Parts: C-alpha cells; sequence; structure tokens
C-alpha cells in the first residue's frame, strides 16, 4: 500500500532483521501530496522524523503525542462506526508509516499503546466533541504526569545525592539529566561535569551548551577517552532510553561501553529513567534490537579524501552504526526514578504492577 | 489579608485546601480561607496504596474541600478529612471560595488605591466591614456577598468608612 | 513528659536491660511517651513524636532506633484512622502500637527458627560482633543437637567478641576468638558466614560495624557464601552508593567510623521474620511495607 | 471413597521407584487430577479440613520423592486457590463448584505452556549462530524446532555423562533438519568460547532463583559466566517450588551407582565407594533469562511469582 522506505546499504550478515534506511531516499517521494489518505500533521511529524529533526526521547514522545492530539482534534468518523474502533484503526497505518519513516522506540510504543488503551477503554456513548475533547485532557494528564513532572520530580529527588565537590560524568543528549544538573546546581550543590560524546551524532554539545549557559564548570571528551577520567569522575550519571523486563537498561550505542568501563574503576553507576520509559520485553542480547541507522552519514574529514566516499562501490565492505546498547543489571547500581531510588534489578516488579 | 471574624474556624468547617507538601501520617494541608490554615489529612486506605503511586510530588497544587474533624487554636493544626463528604458541599464551598477571592482582590485594590500600607489596621478595618455587611446574612463572610448584592444599585453602604472613594469606585467598577 | 524523663527514661530502659536491643527500647520509652502524652490532637501527637524521635537519635548513634521510630511514625497511621475525636483515635493508635510491639519482640524467635536449619552440620560459623539475633539463631541451631564450631572476630574498637565467646561459650560451643584484622586468614576454613546486621539498606546490602565489609568481601571472593540476620524494622530509606556516603549521624558516638556498609552484589541471603530473602527482595518489599 | 486412595497409591507408587511418567508437566497433569479426585471425592465442615488434608497429601507427596517437587509445588498452589476462595467468599458450601473452575482454569493454562513459550523463540535466536544445550528437555526440542521453521542455526548438544540423555534430542533435532551436533560433557569448556547464549533445561526453580538442574549444568552454567555469554532457562512457571537451597541437602537424586561404573568391574568394588548425582545445583548469581510463560525474567523476578504463587506460609507444607 504505502510508498516503501528504500533499504539502503550492504546490510551486514548479523544485523539483517532489522532495517537500514536512510535521510537522503526520502519517503514523501511517492505520497499523494494531498494529506487525504495520511493525516497531514502526523506526516509532517514523519517527515520531520526521517530528517532526524527530534532526537530526545521524551521529545519524540510529546512531539508523536501533540501529533495525535492535532489528529485527534480534527479528526471525523465515518458515518455509523463507534469510535473507539476506527480510531484504533485509523492510528494503526499512522503508526506503521511512523515505523517506515524512523523506527519507533519502546518510548513512544508505550505512548500509542496507552493512547489506544484509553480510545478503547470508551464506549458507543461518546459524543464526538465531548470524545474528542476528554481526549485531549487525558492526553494532557498523560504527558503532565509522565514527562514534565515525571521529571521534575526525578530531579527534586536525586539533588540529595549530588554531594559537594564530586564532578559528574554525563552522556550527551539526554534532555533530562541536563534538566537535573540545571535543576541541582541552582540549589548551592558544586561541582564539575565531564560529558562523553561518540560518533557519528556527535551530540553532547546539546547537554554541553545547555549547561555552560547555565553557569556550570564543564568538560567534555569523546568516549574513547573515558579511562582517562574515570579516576577522577565519582558519579556516572547516565540516560536511558528504555528499561527492560530483565531489569536491564537501553541507551545510545555508548552508555554500556561507559557502565562497563566505569564499574572497572570502581565508581558508582547511577542511571536516571521516568516510568513511562518502562517496556515489558527483554533483552539479554544486544544484538535484537536496535534501529540501524544509515551507512554514508558515518564518515569523517581527512584532508579531502573521506576513506569512504565509495562506499559500496567495494565488494566486501559492510558498515553500520548500531543505535542502542543494553547495560545488563549486572553493572548498573541506582535508576533513579520519581517511585524512589530503586536498584536495577529490582526495577521490573515495582514498575509492572 | 485575614481570613474573617472566624479567624480560627470551627468544626464542620470544610476549608478549601492545597496539599503543601505529602507526608508519612498524613499530607500537610494549607489553605488560606482561614488565612493560611495548616494541618493533617487522615491518609486514607486506598491511599495507603500510594506507596507505588505516581508521583507524590505531583498533586501537590490542586486545591480541594475538606471537612475539619477535629480542631486546635494552641496546638496549631487541623485534621481535614476528604473520603466522606459530597459534591454539593463542593459547590457551595466554589461560591465560598469566589467570594473569598473577590475580598482578596477587594484588599488588594484597597492597598493599592486607599495606599494602607499598613496590613493589620487595614485588615481589620475590612474585616469589621465585612462582618457588619455580613451578620444579617450570616453567610460564610457574607460582607462582600451583600456588596454585590446591593452593588448592582446602592453600594453606597461604604459611607461609614468616607476615607477613600476610591474604595467604591473600584469595587463598581471591577464589578461593571 | 518534657523531654528530659524521654531521654532519661530511654536511658534507664536500656540500663535495666542491655539485653534489649537499643531499637526496641527507643520504641518501647516512645510508646510510654504516647500513653501519658496528655495531648488532644491528631498532628499535634505527631509533632510530639518526630520531636522526641530526633532527641532520642542525637542521644544513642544507632541506625536502629532512629529506624524504629520512622516505622512507628508509618505504623500508627496505617488505614483509615476512622477520624472521630482526635482522641479516641489514640486509643486505636496505640493499640496498633502495643500490636508493633508483640511482632518486634517475636523477630527474634520467628528469624531463629527460620535460620538454624540453614547451617550444614560440622562446619565453622564466623559471626562478627555481640549480635544478639546471631547469638539467639545459633543458641537455636544447638538446641536441635547439631555440631559446628564459632570463630568470632572482635571488631577493634569496643570489645564485642570477647563478649559473644564470654557469652556463647556459656552454651558450650567450640569458639575461637580471631583477631578481627586476621579475617582473612581463618577465612580460608570456615564455609558460610552468618553476621549480625544493624539496618538494612533499601538496595539488599547492609550496613554493620566496623569490620563487615572488609569481611563480607573476602567471604566473597573465595565464593564462600554469605549470610545475614536482620529483623524488620531495621530496613532504611538510606541508599549509599560508596562507603563515605553512608550519613554521619551513624558514624560517631582520632577518626574512625563504627558502621559501615556492604553492596548488595555480596549478600547472598538476607534474613527477615518477613520471611527468607534476596537482597532486590529487600528494596520491593521496603518499598511495599515502609508506606 | 476409597478408589481414591487405590488412584493415590498407583500414583505414589510410579512415583517411588523412577521415571514415571517420564515427562514433567504429565506429571503436572496427573498431579492435578489426582488433587481434583481428593477434592470431587471429599466434604469438609470447613476448608480449613480439606487445606489440612491436601497439606497432609503433599507432605506424602514430596516426603517421598523430594527430589521431584513438581507435584509439592502443584499442592501448594492448589493450597493457594482454596486459600484465596475461602478468603473471598467469606471474607460457604457452594463454592466447591469455585474450587473445581480454578482447577480446570490452572489446568488448561497448563496445557498451553509449552506452545506459549514457542511464541518467544522466533524472537531471541537470530539465524546461523550457535546455541548450547545440555539434556532432552522436552521444552527446549519446542523452543528450537519451533525458531527452525523461519530461520537457520546450529544447536550444539551436550551429553549427561551417567545417561544418553543428551543424545535423543540429537536425534529429534535431526529429524528437524536443524544440522546440529553431538559432543561429551568434558567438552563444553572446551567449545565455551564459540557460543553465543546457551538455552538450558531445568527441572526446578527454587525460591532463590536457583535452579536445581539435570546434572552437568552447573559446569555449563559455570562456563558462561566465565565467558559472560548469557544463560536461557526454558522454564514453565509451574516448575517453581519455593524451597531455599539449604535444608538437609537431601537435594540429588542419587540414581543408581551401576551408571557411572558398572558392576562388571571385578573386586575393586570393595573399598571404592561411587557417586552419581543425576541433579545438581545452579547458584543464582548466574541466571540471565527465565524464558516462561509471561517472557523474559531476571533471577530477583523470580520471587515476585512466588510471592503471588504459593502462600508463603506453607512451604513447611
Amino acid at each position: 500500500q504505502v510508498p516503501t522506505r528504500k533499504d539502503y546499504g550492504s546490510k551486514v550478515s548479523l544485523f539483517s532483521h532489522l532495517p537500514q534506511y536512510s535521510r537522503q531516499n526520502s519517503l514523501t517521494q511517492f505520497m499523494s501530496i494531498p494529506s487525504s489518505v495520511i493525516h497531514p500533521a502526523m506526516v509532517r511529524l514523519g517527515l520531520q522524523y526521517s530528517q532526524g529533526l527530534v532526537s530526545g526521547s521524551n521529545a519524540r514522545c510529546i512531539a508523536l503525542l501533540r501529533a495525535l492530539q492535532q489528529v485527534i482534534q480534527d479528526y471525523t468518523t465515518p458515518p455509523n462506526e463507534e469510535l473507539s474502533r476506527d480510531l484504533v484503526n485509523k492510528l494503526k497505518p499512522y503508526m506503521s508509516f511512523l515505523t517506515q519513516c524512523r523506527p519507533l522506540s519502546a518510548s513512544m510504543h508505550n505512548a500509542i499503546k496507552f493512547l489506544n488503551k484509553e480510545i478503547t477503554s470508551v464506549g458507543s456513548s461518546k459524543r464526538e466533541e465531548e470524545a474528542k475533547s476528554e481526549l485531549r485532557a487525558a492526553i494532557d494528564r498523560y504527558v503532565q504526569e509522565k514527562i514534565v513532572l515525571a521529571a521534575q520530580a526525578i530531579s527534586r529527588f536525586a539533588y540529595q545525592k549530588i554531594s559537594n565537590g564530586d564532578v559528574i560524568l554525563v552522556y550527551g543528549c539526554s534532555s533530562l539529566v541536563s534538566r537535573i544538573l540545571q535543576e541541582a546546581w541552582t540549589e548551592g550543590r558544586r561541582f564539575r561535569v565531564v560529558v562523553v560524546d561518540s560518533r557519528p551524532w556527535l551530540e553532547g554539545r546539546h547537554t554541553l551548551r545547555s549547561l555552560v549557559h547555565a553557569g556550570v564548570p564543564a568538560s567534555y571528551l569523546l568516549i574513547p577517552a573515558a579511562s582517562y577520567v574515570l579516576p577522577e569522575v565519582s558519579k556516572v550519571l547516565l540516560g536511558a532510553h528504555a528499561l527492560l523486563a530483565n531489569g536491564s537498561v537501553m541507551s545510545r550505542v555508548g552508555t554500556a561501553q561507559l557502565a562497563l568501563v566505569a564499574r572497572a574503576h570502581n565508581v558508582p553507576v547511577l542511571v536516571c529513567c521516568e516510568t513511562y520509559k518502562f517496556c515489558e520485553r527483554v533483552q539479554t542480547d544486544a544484538f535484537v534490537s536496535n534501529e540501524l541507522d544509515d551507512p554514508d552519514d558515518l564518515q569523517c574529514k581527512r584532508g579531502e579524501h573521506v576513506a569512504l566516499a565509495n562506499w559500496q562501490n567495494h565488494a566486501s565492505l559492510r558498515l553500520l552504526n548500531l543505535v542502542y546498547d543494553v547495560t545488563p543489571p549486572e553493572l548498573v547500581d541506582l535508576v533513579i526514578t520519581e517511585l524512589g531510588m530503586i536498584p536495577c534489578s529490582s526495577v521490573p516488579v515495582v514498575l509492572r504492577v | 489579608c485575614r481570613f474573617y471574624q472566624h479567624k480560627f474556624p470551627e468544626v464542620e468547617d470544610v476549608v478549601m485546601v492545597n496539599v503543601r507538601s505529602i507526608a508519612e501520617m498524613g499530607a500537610y494541608v494549607s489553605l488560606l480561607e482561614y488565612n493560611n490554615i495548616e494541618g493533617m489529612i487522615l491518609l486514607s486506605e486506598l491511599s495507603r496504596r500510594r506507596i507505588r503511586s505516581i508521583n507524590k510530588l505531583i498533586r501537590i497544587g490542586r486545591n480541594e474541600c475538606v471537612v475539619v474533624i477535629r480542631v486546635d487554636k494552641e496546638k496549631g493544626y487541623i485534621d481535614l478529612s476528604k473520603r466522606r463528604v459530597s459534591p454539593e458541599e463542593a459547590i457551595k464551598c466554589e461560591d465560598k471560595f469566589t467570594k473569598s477571592k473577590t475580598v482578596y482582590s477587594i484588599l488588594r485594590h484597597v492597598a493599592e488605591v486607599l495606599e494602607y500600607t499598613k496590613d493589620e489596621q487595614l485588615e481589620s478595618l475590612f474585616q469589621r466591614t465585612a462582618w457588619v455587611f455580613d451578620d444579617k446574612y450570616k453567610r460564610p463572610g457574607y460582607g462582600a456577598y451583600d456588596a454585590f448584592k446591593h452593588a448592582v444599585s446602592d453600594p453606597s453602604i461604604l459611607d461609614s468608612l468616607d476615607l477613600n472613594e476610591d474604595e467604591r469606585e473600584v469595587l463598581i467598577n471591577n464589578i461593571n | 513528659m518534657d523531654d528530659k524523663e524521654l531521654i532519661e527514661y530511654f536511658k534507664s530502659q536500656m540500663k535495666e536491660d542491655p539485653d534489649m536491643a537499643s531499637a526496641v527500647a527507643a520504641i518501647r520509652t516512645l510508646l510510654e511517651f504516647l500513653k501519658r502524652d496528655k495531648g488532644e490532637t491528631i498532628q499535634g501527637l505527631r509533632a510530639n513524636l518526630t520531636s522526641a524521635i530526633e532527641t532520642l537519635c542525637g542521644v544513642d548513634s544507632s541506625v536502629a532506633v532512629s529506624s524504629g521510630g520512622e516505622l512507628f511514625l508509618r505504623f500508627i497511621s496505617l488505614a483509615s484512622l476512622e477520624y472521630s475525636d482526635y482522641s479516641k483515635c489514640k486509643k486505636i493508635m496505640i493499640e496498633r502500637g502495643e500490636l508493633f510491639l508483640r511482632r518486634i519482640s517475636l523477630s527474634r524467635n520467628k528469624i531463629a527458627d527460620l535460620c538454624h536449619t540453614f547451617i550444614k552440620d560440622g562446619a565453622t560459623i564466623l559471626t562478627h560482633a555481640y549480635s544478639r539475633v546471631v547469638l539467639r539463631v545459633l543458641e537455636a541451631a544447638v538446641a536441635a543437637k547439631k555440631r559446628f564450631s564459632v570463630y568470632v572476630t572482635e571488631s577493634q574498637p569496643d570489645l564485642s567478641g570477647k563478649k559473644m565467646a564470654k557469652a556463647l561459650c556459656h552454651l558450650n560451643v567450640p569458639v575461637t576468638v580471631v583477631l578481627d584484622a586476621a579475617v582473612g586468614y581463618i577465612m580460608e576454613k570456615a564455609d558460610l558466614v552468618i553476621v549480625g546486621a544493624e539496618g538494612v539498606v533499601e538496595n539488599g546490602g547492609i550496613i554493620n560495624k566496623i569490620g563487615t565489609n572488609q569481611m563480607a568481601v573476602c567471604a566473597k571472593a573465595q565464593n564462600k557464601p554469605f549470610y545475614v540476620v536482620a529483623e524488620s524494622f531495621k530496613f532504611v530509606r538510606l541508599f549509599p552508593l560508596n562507603q563515605q556516603d553512608v550519613p554521619d549521624k551513624f558514624k560517631y558516638k582520632e577518626e574512625h567510623p563504627w558502621v559501615d556498609y556492604t553492596a548488595p552484589s555480596l549478600i547472598t541471603l538476607l534474613f527477615t521474620d518477613l520471611g527468607v530473602l534476596t537482597p532486590s527482595a529487600v528494596s520491593d518489599e521496603l518499598i511495599k511495607l515502609y508506606l | 471413597g476409597s478408589e481414591l486412595s487405590e488412584r493415590i497409591e498407583s500414583f505414589v507408587e510410579t512415583l517411588k521407584r523412577g521415571g514415571g511418567p517420564r515427562s514433567s508437566e504429565e506429571m503436572a497433569r496427573e498431579t492435578l487430577g489426582l488433587l481434583r479426585q481428593i477434592i470431587t471425592d471429599h466434604r469438609w465442615s470447613n476448608a480449613g479440613e480439606l487445606m489440612e488434608l491436601i497439606r497432609r497429601e503433599g507432605r506424602r507427596m514430596t516426603a517421598a520423592q523430594p527430589s521431584e517437587t513438581t507435584v509439592g509445588n502443584m499442592v501448594r498452589r492448589v493450597l493457594k486457590i482454596i486459600r484465596e476462595e475461602y478468603g473471598r467468599l467469606h471474607g460457604y458450601a457452594q463454592l466447591q463448584s469455585n474450587i473445581i473452575e480454578a482447577i480446570n482454569e490452572l489446568l488448561v493454562e497448563l496445557e498451553g505452556t509449552m506452545e506459549n513459550i514457542a511464541a518467544q523463540a522466533l524472537e531471541h535466536i537470530h539465524s546461523n549462530e550457535v546455541i548450547m544445550t545440555i539434556g532432552f528437555s522436552r521444552t527446549v526440542e519446542a523452543f528450537l524446532k519451533e525458531a527452525a521453521r523461519k530461520r537457520k542455526f546450529h544447536v550444539i548438544v551436550a551429553e549427561c555423562a551417567p545417561f544418553c540423555q543428551g543424545h535423543e534430542m540429537a536425534v529429534n533435532l535431526s529429524k528437524a533438519g536443524i544440522e546440529t551436533t553431538v559432543m561429551t560433557d568434558a567438552a563444553i569448556f572446551a567449545v565455551m568460547s564459540r557460543v553465543n547464549k546457551v538455552i538450558i533445561g531445568t527441572k526446578t526453580i527454587l525460591a532463590n532463583g536457583a535452579l536445581r538442574a539435570v546434572t552437568g549444568t552447573h559446569t555449563l552454567a559455570l562456563a558462561a559466566k566465565h565467558h559472560s555469554t548469557p544463560l536461557i532457562v526454558c522454564a514453565p512457571m509451574f516448575k517453581l517450588s519455593p524451597q531455599f537451597p539449604n535444608e538437609e541437602d537431601s537435594f540429588h537424586k542419587f540414581v543408581a551407582p551401576e551408571e557411572v561404573l558398572p558392576f562388571t568391574e571385578g573386586d575393586i568394588l570393595e573399598k571404592v565407594s561411587v557417586h552419581c548425582p543425576v541433579f545438581d545445583y545452579v547458584p543464582p548469581e548466574l541466571i540471565t533469562l527465565f524464558i516462561s510463560n509471561i517472557g523474559g525474567n531476571a533471577p530477583s523476578y523470580i520471587y515476585r511469582l512466588m510471592s503471588e504463587l504459593y502462600h508463603p506460609d506453607d512451604h513447611v507444607l
């Protein structure tokens, strides 16, 4: 049915199942530009996902959610069909088009699944205007107590931990973390901050700015240099893109590496991840859920003879930029969330019920 | 801005209070309908289920009406209850809250127009005037109630305080 | 009624009873205060007990007493108070309090006949201090007519192990008082280590007298399984990450700690009157129970 | 009502000697059946009397052959069911009907267990990868030859040296065309480098997350923890039992010492005692994944279900 994202890249063997899409072969080349079969706000969101414009995890969440906000508020029902079914329907191909233009993390998975459970949990009696309005209000309460309250709560809770003088490690664009760090520094506690970042999507500069423009003495260096700062940093402070079944954590291509080395030099491991992130599947391995992004956005600048521009053009070549890795609970010490400062291997229970 | 001629409310008074800070034995509830009356509230049974509940920091400030089971003045608290209430009394407390807000904006515009830099003296003048205007109707702080009832055509009852025509001016203006 | 008699009453209670761990003596004197509060309120009594517990914490530097205070504060408002007069409340409240007394008394016997079947016969038990609960659970396992030895450390700052020996050999058990600094030596030859605790942290590890942690670490490297006993109330909502993190309201009484912490990575089996546990289960149980 | 007693005997005997029934979930099913008969062929003044009776019976059951405590936990869960019913519906007589449905409910859920696990398989094992297994654990034959219909990979099956118990699965996966291999347990560490995630059976799940496994498993899990490749326990949740390892070390089915050193060997059997434990321990701290009826789970997770499945006040039974 839908125009199909054209698989790009000599897909490596051990990662064939998950696809290597890209951002040059735009998905909107084929679609009937009249946004009838495909809602206009949802499709504008889908596009500015493909272009990788929105990155932040809960940021991508709020984005999708306000997009479906618009959809609902301008949605109308077919003649004589109960809303709590054809709405679920209409959402389905939109979710599919999303997964096409940009794979969907467990965050937006939990989001859309909750929204479906809400849609269906109200029956025929829904008057169109009042139905759409109640959905607006429920989406509101959702975003409120899941991403603009959970944040402040996590911070107001973790603040008690950060002592004086103890420089702290962070990994990148984890907006939540930056909020914690600021709302901490503004309370008298003092500390430096080291930031760590990785190719290709050099990013910590997001957090680097959002820190220094709040007046915290900072420091920043690529991830393979981790071992040079680990004998000094006293508490790591990661981000997280999901909490899985066993109790692990998932995050960007790095975070497992830093978890490992920082376990090695005996510096306690923090993680900060708000409830609704918490998915329910498990991943002991690190290779069966990873949203491979483009190859040819990998390379860097050497003189001008960028060593890979002829990417497919060889025979054997097979690139990859894995996006998510998973720290097993064997390393992560403390996962701060609004529910408490729970320990890692005890997450799935207290977040299941 | 004090509360009323009842600076220390008596029993069965269902104050419209917010939850200043979630606590252990019970959420410390604070209100301004008694000039910042602060006490506890007996944590309910399914509120003993507030362990796995979400964000005890969220839902801190979202005020609601609660009855005052116990009372104290020197001990300085109030035990408000919520589970055993009715929404009709909630609408009545909403009316009393609209009256409270009206009187608060009134005292603010007094402090501005009548330049009453003093707090206790101006607030006592206002409270005495409100009790005068009220005890004939005996509703909860019926001063401003009668003020807006007669202010359609006769708010001249301000003659007793011929101290600032800006008072009745701002009243009859911000009203309509 | 004032704070003077409260503190001195705690002192008297602990003096007429060194056999009652500081926590329960505190909670007792606390109930005593609640009796003669001579107040008539609900929150005005919460403030009283909070202040009193603050004083008791500022007198005795144990985690046990302050933690028990927290838990008592919890277990006076556990379900609907049935707020009716702010006086009959006190009656039902202190009733639940004396029930709390009941469970706290039962704690030891419960944990003993819960554990004394965990000691395979003919092995060396390596305690660490004058852990009343450890002494009791041993005493039990002996009463079941078993055979096993005892190595006790001496927890240098104050002679604890000497006291534990002097009171255990009264049960006629093979006893040997190592010099606590020597733990690394006898760690080769004892199979499993029961150790008394003085407070459980919310991720599973325990907090205990000076040497615990290092003993702990030794008794993990050599795979020698590692036990621990602690009844209910010594759970605590304190989550350190480094031995420097444990609050300093505990660490004192030149500069030398008295208590310190062990990561739950090491503790292999709890013992709680709530039942056998698994440190993460201590977390789950703490978040649930505490309320 | 003595026919109940005779069926009780028939079981208790077939139990008390050796392989019977040669399937585990079967044992569970015949168990539940006999329990249903205990209920439907008896009455009680108050449900406390039935709790008492089924506790006596379960005592006989587990005490007879404490090496296979499956039925122990079946009678545990039945005690949970009656506890729950007398809790709800008296917190009196017709509730017998109530009880029965619960059994069926439990029963029918059991009938899906294997197939449930099937659905997980197609996720984990990405094709052309190497998985290690020790035994003929039916659940794992289900697992693999139900994830060998969309992919292809390589499973090496070790062999419990007592039996050929790790060969029947080789011949089965041959009958399923997966190109699997056989090997001798002593060589698992030999090839443990070229494994990806060991998939092991299990025979019980203690309340410590410590699984009592078919022998030759402690070494497998230890080699795993060494190489840090993860452990895939194919444990349906009914196989739980709220035992906590350390009691009396009636712990390993000591089978006929005839197995290791057969009797053909002369006189040397006069000062040579023998050991042959078919069931070994594995410490929980090495577990990674409890693939189960409700998807992925970790060691600690297990006591949660032990929180909910069996009422704690009856592990002394």
